[PDB]
């Protein structure tokens, strides 16, 4: 059957996603020898992307 | 519309989820402080590190780490030669049960024997001597728990991610054929 | 008896052709035979701030001393040093130490102002970082030598005098001794292992510091001591904290076993990095495997009680008495280490204040078996101890469970006066 | 001049950022020494994440092409195996772009004129000017330093004079033959020891590295060996070994032999198809051909035995190959056969030497796959790099056995081509040279690979010109195809037979670029090497002519 | 069909004649509903592709033989034949499901 869908956390997180991703924009271009952390937090937010992208192409 | 498989897991969504569970390393950049940060949404701490000094972080960074040589994985307590011995001889003596496996069984012997392939003790004929004697032991009371299937009830107590998800889509549609028939003549 | 040149946890050669030359929390020198030569590799632990590199031997190199700044190495007939910082910047440089017949280079130390090359006839020559000799001077005869930031930790040695530490730092221009040849105590010893001690008859292992500034000293009784309050000039005390005869007795199902070792590497706030190595050999081999980890505890157990009780299960009644002394222990070394210099890093005030909690929590354990067996006087004292007082009110309300009813007017009658003396 | 270490910092401060395209390596397709010192190239900048380029060039107008085309991001350029002789400002016409130029090209390269305009007024091109191949000489500097300065008559004619004796020391450098110094693929590994990643695998790729110049090149491989015998000593995980276990790649020195393919053909098709077999026996005859089996009749080897598959022969034969080969052969010369030679075993899976594998890859880079049928044949040697470059690693082995069974048909074309020639004797013995015109044969498709030339060539040196003396002079080689009659000509080298001196030892570069601007008459000059040229068909006879007059030899 | 294409009416699905005159509009119409919904989430535009996990973030690219220089977000390419590359997959995504680069 089709679940109900939760209507109160999912607004958090796409106003959590659209706040970091002009904060990677923000370093990496504010910032111009640790190329480290810059490809950590590049690495995770493709990868809570996909769980999304296959939450609500699943529906 | 996915439409290739559409109602399972596929098994490189199986790498996925077993990478959100924490092991401990052996790192070799401090980073601590002395008197920029890591700062993801969903670990968030452990900017301070010691050289050599064990700390607890999530599994998909520590394979970041791994492939530039910045850290170490350790083992967990149960690669280990004198460990897994018990859990074989517990298979024996009981042919009815699943002797214990931490959920994880066959993903982290995986991921830790391709990448990680430094920091055991001797992985040649002893670890994966046992981990393929223990997935055929495993694998021929899974064919005897199917001779004795019914149409309301069944229990598979202790059984790992990796061997549900080769088989759902034989159970799920022969026995939604033993419901079709049973309250079909009723 | 014979001297022999000594270095931080080295290793013999053996049946095989490449040793390690010293070991210790930054880094390990490995060396290899070339029947004419030698090739040096200067391999790290830490990674960020320095590489790694090998070069080549052409005078037969057996004693070094890594750190942070630079790498000493030495000549144990020649009498040939030679320094390689490990900045690109300031260069190198040698020198070649008179000898007399029938002399000896033991060992030599690396802190940050002086360099410090002792013989085996007692003399102790001290440089600058650049070569510009300072002092000769005779003492004992040294058989071990170590460093940190500015302090030199030493053991002398004779066929007459027996062992005897010193304890000094040369700081900038204060020369201020601490201990100048007090007596120590360690037991020296009396087979596959008949290789090791041709190589190092004295049985010291390996000798450091802790990251805290505490010696260390790891016998050949396999027992790790340590040194407290030693900036006072009459309360040192020497704290034995493991035995590695226990630790793998319990690890081992309650048996005697011969291939488990402990080899140790460095200190932490309260875990010891050790090489556990599996054989008969019980030195390392080549590659290094990973450093493990293994806790102290403070030898009170007994190996026949815990048999009677049945990998080991300890019983609550005598797993107690233990983190009393242990949280006893590590608070006088931490209480000193703020109030006399201070704190490195920042966190360690917190850590204090939960290893007070670990203090009065054991206690209860104890003091609640006190009062099962009817004993009032035995369950009286353990209560001027607790220097946390919200643990005071709670144990008047395990005093009226047992129903000992004259031990719960002791108790308030203690609270009054620790409760006057703020006052003032 | 510039050392490494100051050299790498300055490219991973112009490299390290978000864009991809920030810094493009060329590779020449053929030499393989400019293969294996791009594959550890890479590695280095996949541990410290540099985003790249890998572009092969095969001609020189192709890198006109390439280069005058895509200029947007170059924070760094980098060129390895070209660059070494040719004029780069005046070829490529570079002119100042703002100390703080925009664009670095750092060459790398193996040949012997330094071509003094690309190492001296270094604007832009950074040079490779440690004293390895530069050797510290102070009269070329000078000499460049008291020229571009640009009573009165007395002076300038002794400035006039000096204008003349100073071009004189100008002609005595820039006159002199193309050979190889150092392999590339030893100054590479000369960087990665200063920075301190050494693995086992990067060790691999030097001993691959610097045996494609010991066969077919001049030996400077003799004073390469003694620093590769020490580094394997170096990173050795134990004396004694655990008995075979399926991990464990274990390299280490052994007494290896000089035969082509012992460990994957048998004993007797190795004996035939050699070199310094071949040219101490004469088996392209009759009458040497019964004194091969006269080895084996005291050797104590059948003659069914010999000719099984080397894995398929006995256990007490390969237990005593050692021995056998100190007793019997004295006798006819062959002494210099025993040296010593490396091994790398992955597990169970088996040896392959090192000259066993450089096989595998010069045969690997030809086959196994008018003007516009010219560079339909340049993209299917472009495309064939990267069959080489994936076989180089250690997951895919189904492509390496495709190789060796490629590599044994090579030589069985050569060989019975080689025959044809020694029979009917084309050759002309001239005061000058020895010349050789191949006109009609069998499966002359083969050898329009520049890479097939010089395997044939290589075996007609040690052939001729071999341990009997008859003279020492340079041969001329000239095959022929149909499609415009392209005359690949080619010129080689002598040797000596391995019993070193005179290391200067070519010609073919001055003297013949004199008569392509005389006439001119329809040649190309598109290599990166200029000891090769096509030549139309009707050019061939008043040519060559004129290589007997001027000789400079 | 609107995978870093965004206008793809023709170049694609090209038969365009086993589809009735209904059937050929019903098509055309559905794709201008998808458009809709990837304009009011921005979790990404055209959430459409790439139901794989990621995983190795920085990949080996092969071109395969289609020459043209084309790519112009997110910097240009100068795309030459048969020369690999060292690039993360959050650019080639966006041209490894044309047919175009063959390696993963």
């Amino acid at each position: 059957e089709l679940l109900p869908y939760p209507h109160q956390l999912m607004k958090r997180l796409l106003n959590r996603i659209s706040m970091q991703s002009q904060l990677i924009e923000n370093i990496s271009m504010g910032f111009l020898e640790s190329k480290l952390p810059l490809l950590c937090m590049e690495t995770e937010l493709e990868r809570l992307k996909f769980v999304i992208r296959s939450y609500i192409r699943c529906r | 519309l996915p439409a290739h498989l559409q109602q399972t897991f596929s098994p490189e969504e199986i790498q996925f989820i077993v990478e959100n569970e924490p092991i401990k390393i052996f790192p070799r950049i401090t980073t601590r402080q002395k008197i920029w940060q890591l700062i993801t949404t969903d670990d968030k701490a452990l900017n301070n590190m010691v050289a050599m000094r064990s700390t607890e972080v999530v599994l998909w960074i520590a394979l970041l780490l791994k492939q530039q040589s910045k850290c170490s994985i350790v083992a967990p307590q149960w690669l280990t030669t004198k460990e897994l011995d018990r859990k074989i001889q517990y298979e024996k003596t009981h042919p009815d049960r699943f002797s214990e496996l931490p959920w994880n069984w066959l993903v982290l012997a995986r991921i830790l024997f391709n990448k990680a392939k430094d920091d055991f003790h001797d992985p040649i004929h002893e670890l994966r001597g046992k981990i393929q004697d223990l997935r055929e032991i495993r694998q021929i009371k899974v064919l005897k728990g199917l001779k004795y299937l019914n149409e309301s009830h069944l229990q598979l107590d202790n059984l790992s991610l990796l061997e549900i998800n080769e088989l759902r889509p034989f159970i799920t549609e022969i026995m939604d054929k033993l419901r079709e028939i049973h309250t079909a003549s009723l | 008896f014979r001297y022999m040149p000594f270095s931080p946890a080295g290793t013999p050669f053996g049946f095989t052709d490449r040793r390690y030359l010293t070991m210790n929390e930054v880094g390990y020198v490995s060396t290899v035979k070339n029947s004419e030569q030698y090739s040096i590799t200067v391999s790290f632990f830490d990674v960020g701030r320095f590489r790694e590199y090998h070069f080549e031997d052409l005078f037969g190199y057996d004693l070094c001393f890594l750190n942070e700044k630079g790498t000493l190495f030495g000549q144990s007939k020649t009498g040939q040093i030679q320094y390689r910082p490990h900045d690109s910047i300031h260069s190198n440089w040698t020198k070649i130490i008179p000898l007399q017949a029938g002399e000896r280079i033991t060992s030599v130390a690396a802190t940050p102002v002086r360099v410090i090359v002792g013989t085996s006839l007692g003399y102790f020559r001290s440089f600058n970082q650049f070569g510009v000799p300072f002092a000769v001077e005779k003492t004992s005869p040294i058989v071990a030598l170590t460093a940190q930031n500015y302090r030199v930790f030493s053991v002398h040695y004779s066929q007459f005098h027996g062992l005897s530490y010193s304890l000094s730092e040369l700081g900038t221009s204060s020369k201020r001794y601490y201990k100048r040849e007090c007596p120590l105590p360690m037991s020296l010893p009396n087979d596959a292992n008949l290789d090791y001690y041709n190589f190092n008859p004295m049985g010291i292992k390996s000798l450091f510091f802790s990251s805290y500034g505490d010696p260390c000293i790891f016998g050949s009784d396999n027992t790790l001591l340590l040194l407290s309050k030693w900036r006072s000039p009459e309360e040192s005390k020497w704290l034995p904290i493991l035995d590695s005869n226990m630790e793998i007795w319990k690890m081992s199902g309650g048996k005697e076993t011969t291939d488990i070792h402990v080899w140790p590497l460095a200190l932490a706030y309260d875990t010891l990095n050790c090489i556990l190595v599996k054989g008969k050999h019980i030195w390392p081999e080549f590659p290094l495997p990973l450093p493990s980890e293994m806790e102290i505890r403070m030898p009170v157990f007994v190996k026949s009680k815990l048999l009677e009780e049945n990998e080991i299960q300890i019983p609550v009644s005598m797993a107690a008495e233990e983190e009393y002394l242990r949280s006893k222990v590590l608070s006088e070394l931490l209480t000193d280490t703020l109030e006399n210099d201070g704190e490195m890093y920042g966190n360690e005030n917190e850590v204090l204040a939960a290893l007070n909690g670990a203090y009065d929590k054991a206690l209860l354990r104890l003091f609640a078996s006190a009062c099962s067996d009817q004993n009032v006087e035995k369950a009286l004292s353990l209560a001027h101890e607790l220097k946390q007082d919200r643990a005071l009110t709670a144990a008047v309300k395990i005093s009226e469970r047992a129903e000992l009813p004259s031990l719960v007017k002791k108790i308030n009658n203690i609270r009054e006066a620790r409760y006057e003396q703020q006052l003032k | 001049i510039s050392q490494f270490s100051e050299a790498y910092n300055k490219i991973l401060r112009n490299s390290s950022s978000h864009s991809s395209c920030q810094l493009v390596i060329f590779v020449s397709c053929l030499n393989i020494d400019a293969l294996c010192a791009t594959k550890m190239l890479s590695l280095l900048f996949k541990k410290q994440l540099v985003q790249s380029q890998i572009v092969p060039i095969f001609g020189y107008s192709e890198l006109r092409r390439h280069y005058s085309q895509l200029d947007d991001n170059i924070n760094s350029l980098l060129l390895v195996g070209f660059g070494g002789v040719i004029d780069l400002e005046a070829f490529l016409e570079i002119d100042p772009q703002e100390q703080s130029f925009r664009r670095d090209i750092y060459v790398l390269d193996a040949h012997r004129p330094w071509n003094l305009d690309n190492i001296f007024g270094s604007q832009i091109i950074q040079c490779f000017d440690d004293g390895t191949v530069d050797d510290t000489l102070g009269e070329q500097k000078e000499a460049y330093y008291k020229l571009l300065e640009l009573n009165d008559l007395s002076k300038r004619k002794q400035r006039k004079k000096q204008i003349h004796e100073y071009e004189g020391v100008l002609e005595e450098y820039y006159s002199q033959g193309t050979t190889v110094v150092n392999s590339i693929s030893a100054q590479i590994y000369s960087l990665l020891s200063a920075i301190g990643e050494t693995n086992l695998s990067n060790l691999w790729l030097n001993i691959l590295g610097t045996t494609s110049l010991d066969i077919a090149y001049a030996q400077v491989y003799n004073r390469l060996y003694p620093l590769l015998q020490d580094e394997v000593k170096r990173l050795t995980p134990s004396s004694r070994n655990s008995v075979k276990t399926p991990d464990t790649l274990t390299l280490n020195i052994q007494p290896d032999y000089y035969l082509f393919l012992l460990r994957h053909s048998s004993l007797y098709d190795s004996f035939y198809y050699s070199n310094y077999v071949n040219a101490k026996l004469s088996l392209w005859n009759e009458n040497g051909k019964k004194r091969l089996h006269k080895m084996f009749a005291r050797m104590g080897i059948p003659l069914s035995t010999a000719q099984e598959t080397w894995l398929y022969m006995d256990h007490s034969i390969k237990r005593e190959l050692g021995i056998i080969f100190d007793k019997n052969l004295d006798r006819y010369g062959l002494q210099d056969i025993i040296r010593d030679g490396f091994v790398r075993t992955l597990g169970y899976r088996g040896s392959i030497s090192a000259s066993e594998f450089v096989e595998a890859l010069t045969a690997l880079l030809e086959v196994g796959n008018s003007a516009q049928k010219l560079t339909n044949l340049r993209k299917r040697w472009v495309s064939n790099f990267w069959l080489s470059w994936d076989a180089l690693d250690d997951r895919k082995v189904e492509l390496l056995n495709r190789g060796i069974q490629l590599a044994q048909d090579l030589q069985r074309a050569i060989f019975n081509t080689g025959v044809a020639i020694l029979e009917k004797k084309l050759i002309k013995h001239l005061r000058i040279y020895r010349l050789c015109v191949l006109q009609d044969g069998p499966d002359l498709d083969l050898y329009r690979n520049p890479l097939t030339l010089l395997r044939l060539g290589n075996w007609l040196i040690e052939c001729c010109a071999e341990s009997e003396d008859k003279q020492l002079l340079p041969m001329v080689l000239a095959s022929i195809d149909e499609n415009t009659d392209t005359y690949l000509v080619a010129g080689l080298t002598p040797r000596y037979p391995r019993g070193t001196k005179k290391p200067i030892l070519n010609n073919f570069s001055m003297a013949f670029q004199q008569i392509t601007a005389e006439t001119d008459a329809k040649v190309r000059i598109d290599n990166f090497e200029s000891s090769i040229i096509e030549i139309r068909r009707e050019d061939l006879s008043p040519f060559l002519e004129k290589l007997t007059l001027s000789g400079l030899l | 069909n609107g995978l870093d294409l965004m206008s793809s009416i023709t170049f694609s699905q090209q038969d365009t004649n086993n589809l009735s005159h209904q059937e050929q509009e019903y098509l055309k119409e559905y794709c201008d509903l998808i458009t809709d919904l990837k304009s009011g989430d921005l979790v990404d535009i055209d959430l459409s592709g790439s139901l794989v996990p990621p995983s190795d973030v920085f990949i080996d690219v092969r071109v395969l033989k289609d020459a043209g220089e084309i790519q112009t977000e997110y910097g240009v390419f100068n795309l030459i034949k048969d020369s690999q590359f060292f690039v993360r997959q959050s650019d080639v995504e966006r041209l490894i499901q044309q047919g175009y680069l063959q390696k993963i």
